[PDB]
């Protein structure tokens, strides 16, 4: 019984990652209403 | 989810196309400016013309 | 008596240049070591 273990701090194992992509690219949320969700474009070409 | 009028439609397709034929003004306008300085002549032809 | 310490460190971090790429083999002139130096940082547990 007699051990008189004295603990020491520890550490974390924190990782080496970030966004990026969504703070620079995706950057605005939308919610959803619906199930699907179009995504249209207009080609536009004049003559 | 949102829909309209088709008047409002008429009004969007409306605004569509003055921003199209005003596209279109100023796009054939610099022809004559690239004639003028490319060659130093110029060719105003064309059908309807 | 012997008393061994483990302290945690994880073998891809005691790398050792033996191979046919180490630095000897290379052309002083046209080679970057750097690049060694980030494909050796990715596992660094922290800033170096």
């Amino acid at each position: 019984m007699y051990t008189t273990a004295q603990l020491l701090a520890a550490n974390e194992q924190k990782f080496k990652f970030d966004p990026l992509f969504l703070r620079l690219f995706f950057r605005e949320s939308y919610p959803f209403t619906t199930e699907k969700v179009y995504l249209s474009q207009i080609p536009g070409l004049v003559n | 989810q949102n829909l309209a009028d088709p008047a409002y439609r008429r009004r969007r397709i409306i605004m569509q196309n003055m921003r199209d034929e005003e596209l279109a003004i100023a796009q054939v306008e610099e022809m004559q400016a690239v004639s003028a300085v490319l060659k130093g002549k110029y060719t105003m032809t064309g059908e309807a013309f | 008596d012997p008393v061994e310490v483990d302290m945690g460190r994880s073998e891809e971090n005691n790398i050792t240049q033996s191979g046919g790429t180490e630095w000897s083999k290379r052309d002083k002139s046209t080679y970057d070591p750097t690049d060694d130096i980030e494909a050796y940082a990715l596992n660094a547990s922290g800033v170096v």
